[PDB]
């Protein structure tokens, strides 16, 4: 019995797990997950489109708000997912051959199957309405959006890891992360706003790879400077590090 | 269900890895034909009114059968017979013809100057210099003749057609790559599902 | 009694009934696509007044006395839902020219474009090119009206029609593309399908 | 076969080779790239100007005439123990034109409208020579572009006139806010900064490598 | 080996920096004095102004400053701070680099005002930097000004008038001070960033020397 | 130990030294309020140059050359915090000096609005009036250089200084205003003590 | 902790609703005195930056001093000896004289027409009439004075001041509904503090 044999089979068994509950008991779950962009999509384009309009007249709004949507909805439940996944199984660890971080990246993997597949679709329902959906250089806006995946990843773990035994932490993150959905420019371009709270906002990451994402994706896109990939990458993997490091630390205070 | 049990991972792999591998590396490496390029940079000037009319004008139907009775695209467009998805089949109709062409020259324009670029294949470099020329000719008469029409304005080329070395559309080992990325993540959503499922 | 029986009918009749009728009884309709745009000698209103002029009635009258547009959209037998039949309302003859004449603004750039649809390529860029004639003699004649109220200026042009691409004849039909309908409507009854077994499943469980 | 990976084997491997690889061509084979930077902007007697020769700067034609003028083909091959940053012979003129557009960065401000053009060459007095070349180039360009409408121009003495004057006038003329400088000493081979920069890395990556490892063998 | 860092760990990596740091700023420092001044351009102002916020810091400038005033031999004087003297023999760049940090160009957008604080080693010094800088200024949108009328009018009254005026001038709000005290460096202020930086290191460490120790 | 006594210390001692400082040490300073405005024989650039030079160092200059306000500044002997203590620093001086003169502006109709503090109303209101008359020429004296780059344009008033409201004469001093001081540091006081409680709690709890 | 669960309820009860409104009827239906309100609405034409200025110098200090001058407001508003609370009492300080007399005249303007609305409060409806009337006519000489000043403009007056015949700011009865519901909450909200601070 290999580590990775039984280790693959409990992440499995986990993963599954974990579908059954994110999903629906009567197979309903891919209704309101595909419910939750929609009704942003409809909200932002009947509030922003001449905006839209007066700011730049290359690019349609559909696409491009969903091009930025959903990789951000990846990464608030990358996070959102990540930080409760060891406080929600508290009853699994009495089996041994079990970890938390098992729990962990169940969870994450099937976030990512998930939105991935919410990503798909609705880069199918794009191109069936006539827009442009082919990304002009695939390999960089994978590469974006792994480095995403993996920033988000490491932030929920690390959420997991420091604040057991205080659920109140968990409280107060859901309202830092509103803000975040104004800060990064997701739904309007940041080309509008004034460079004179631009300093204060390139330090977040998720901004960087927004954008980085979008340049990757259309042809001729025009991005501003100081959003390089080198930020955005140092931060995760420096919080990565950080984080399987303190799960290493307390590992067996962990699981009780 | 027995279907589905029937199933394992071997034959997923070669049905959605090494068989698409195969035959993308068949037509690339032996299949595909060179396709080169020639860009010119151009705008118009006594005006983001006439540089509209310009990009609309570019991929017309009545400028398309001027450039092909000067330089006959269709007969140019026929000769790679090695590559069957590049190149313009004979007898085919006009529509196809217009989205043919409308597929090979490439226009796009920044918001923040104006400047509109257009990139020409072809399977010549000589042909894609010439078909770019006679792009640019063509457009500086149209506005002329618009100008006219009502009863002064002229092309401003910033840069000219170039005239192409070696082709550069068709990228093989990043195209490879990129296949190779998207299909070990169709493999990874659908071996997943599948997995779900026969445990159901 | 739904089990599979409402599956096979909400699914295979109505895709039964598409195919059927889209690669047998339907009529291909040709295109003909023109651009246009007005300029002085602002100039939006023109094109405004034009979008709104175009799928009015008055036209579609002078239209029909000129190419007989009532006899030509009756021609196909074979097909008995895209064919106008004889004896029909003035409303929805006008409804049926409107939805075989389709006119779109471009916000940038003011371009006006026309396509317009009909059962022979000639006939298709016949219409196009009326309708193009009929809406420059009717830019001319507001502004001839608006004259005269002096008979100097109520003869000259004072607008004119710039084509950027005039009408062009097709060689083959590009509407109704059966393959796209037949698969859009596959979907949308798969989800009326899932949607439908689902709350069934949810009655029958109370 | 996780257990086939051992600690020593990741330290060696993923420390120590691409730290030792750094290490050498940073310090053994890799030469110099001096820079001289110039601060323009055009003014007549806008920004559609400016932005003009933004586009043109990076464009073919000039680098025609740039070859033509200064030989860049022979220069930018004499650094040999460098085959990172060197043009090698017989390559193609579309790989010329994307080494000459990273040889040549080119800044907008646009708060000010402010050009920036930073050239690259192996000796300070070739990257002074081409900047000075890129400036005289670009005011010609702005020049000729402005005399071409006026030339094509041409009572009727009067129009005759009118477009002599216009063809011969001095319309747009770019001012220099600072002019090319000849370097000193090169700035962009950042030799210890990259070293330390890609320690750092690799000591991260290993960290996180070994850390991942331990994690899956911690299943008995 | 691994069983050799403890409290002598912390007594280390935070004290002996905080000791050196102390010692290097509480006597082996030197006295900056900072001299201010607020100036604008008028006879489009805000284009000069931009000009001129580029050329403060440009190399050109800076020759012409040393030609003048020899800043060189200027700031090598303090011997005794071998940290923030420029020493003999160091090149261009890093002679600009130290250049731009000495002189400091704040833009404020509502007011349109350019305000020029220069650090000098001497309280004369840094009023006659600060002056010589407003007169190079001065002088450089005057020559850019003439220079374009002249290069358009050598082709006839209007460019004659136009090429020898003053169409460009310095509106000094506030003229270069004399400072008495040296307002740089902050002691306190960079003590207190030190120890912050120092105690964050001192944690990751730990952290990491608490992980790798656990077998 | 910090039991109540860290309570008691983090409380008490800072609000009894407050309160013996206010109560008793603490001198009073009278404030001249005026308010006024710069028009043509746009504007707001001149109110820009005014909120400036109001708070420079050569104006400082000029006004200790009128008054003395070095002299005035150290009277106070008893208060030892407000007081400009003798042979300080310019800057030193230059600071307390733009902490006892607040200028403020209002963004829509253009006014300035400067409250001058001193240990005497006529001083306070002296110091005002020299401030508005050396504004005044100062933005003549701009213009002046203007024009002298003729003669006819560079010796008129160019510029005019509106004055809203002239400088008042105080009759109490509205500063320190001891008991609001007492209740912001009770509050805040209260609040680190509240944190610095948790703090510890959580720290001797492990 | 002796006394915390010593205020019981009847001690509550009196001391924060009874009490206070025996003082308050008290006050309001005997010590209280009438308040007659004169309004105007006023622009100035020939413009925000004018009837900004206006706005300034209605509140000002000079202003007050020539009303003072004038119409004597110190004596009048020293007159109410039964309201202790909005008197002016004698002998007072410059600057709380200027307070009460901003509390007094009430300047208001809209955005969306630039009109300038003042009310003028007095203990007699004859006093306030005269001080607003006063208060108009020192603005059309101040504006013109700057006019002049500088060296042709007029105050519009789209509703002169009326002249009150009764008093209405002292509201009696509405204060004493909102002292009501205010003291209700209060009650309430301490009330659950005290008894929740008590269980534990």
């Amino acid at each position: 019995r290999s580590p990775w044999q039984i280790q693959q089979a409990v992440l499995f068994a986990l993963f599954l797990r974990e579908l059954k509950t994110r999903l629906g008991g009567r197979w309903l779950g891919v209704f309101w997950v595909l419910l939750e962009p929609v009704a942003h999509i409809a909200v932002m384009t009947t509030l922003f489109s001449l905006a839209h309009r007066a700011a730049m007249p290359s690019i349609e709004y559909p696409v491009f708000l969903i091009t930025g949507l959903i990789p951000f909805f990846m990464f608030r439940g990358l996070v959102t997912r990540l930080m409760e996944a060891i406080d929600s199984n508290r009853g699994l660890f009495a089996y041994r051959q079990v970890k938390p971080i098992d729990t962990v990246i169940a969870r994450a993997m099937l976030e990512i199957s998930l939105q991935s597949i919410v990503y798909l679709i609705a880069l199918g329902t794009l191109g069936w309405l006539g827009f442009h959906f082919l990304p002009v250089r695939a390999l960089e806006l994978a590469g974006v959006s792994a480095v995403l995946i993996m920033l988000g990843a490491s932030l929920g773990l690390f959420f997991a890891v420091v604040t057991n035994e205080i659920p109140q932490a968990r409280a107060i993150v859901r309202i830092s992360l509103l803000p975040l959905y104004f800060v990064s420019g997701v739904i309007f371009p940041v080309h509008t706003i004034p460079p004179q709270y631009l300093p204060l906002l390139q330090l977040n990451p998720v901004l960087h790879l927004i954008e980085l994402s979008r340049a990757s994706f259309f042809p001729q896109y025009r991005v501003l400077q100081g959003i390089n990939l080198a930020y955005p990458a140092g931060f995760a993997l420096l919080s990565l590090f950080l984080a399987l490091m303190l799960y290493r630390l307390r590992r067996h205070q962990l699981a009780s | 269900m027995k279907l589905v049990s029937r199933l394992t991972a071997k034959r997923l792999q070669w049905a959605l890895v090494y068989l698409p591998m195969l035959v993308a590396t068949v037509y690339f490496l032996v299949f595909s034909a060179d396709r080169y390029v020639s860009e010119s940079v151009i705008t118009v000037r006594q005006s983001r009114e006439d540089t509209c009319y310009l990009q609309t004008y570019i991929h017309s139907m009545g400028l398309l059968q001027k450039l092909d009775q000067q330089l006959k695209l269709r007969e140019h467009f026929g000769t790679p017979l090695r590559d069957p998805l590049f190149r313009l089949w004979g007898g085919t109709s006009q529509e196809w013809f217009l989205e043919y062409y409308r597929s090979r020259v490439e226009v796009l324009m920044d918001d923040i100057c104006g400047l509109l670029t257009v990139r020409v294949q072809g399977f010549e470099p000589e042909f894609a210099q010439a078909l770019n020329r006679a792009i640019l000719e063509e457009s500086e008469r149209f506005v002329n003749e618009l100008s006219h029409r009502m009863a002064l304005k002229s092309l401003v080329v910033v840069e000219p057609p170039v005239l192409p070395e070696i082709a550069e559309y068709p990228r093989r080992w990043y195209n490879l790559a990129t296949l190779l990325v998207v299909c070990c993540l169709i493999y990874g959503v659908v071996s997943l599902v599948v997995a779900t499922i026969r445990d159901h």
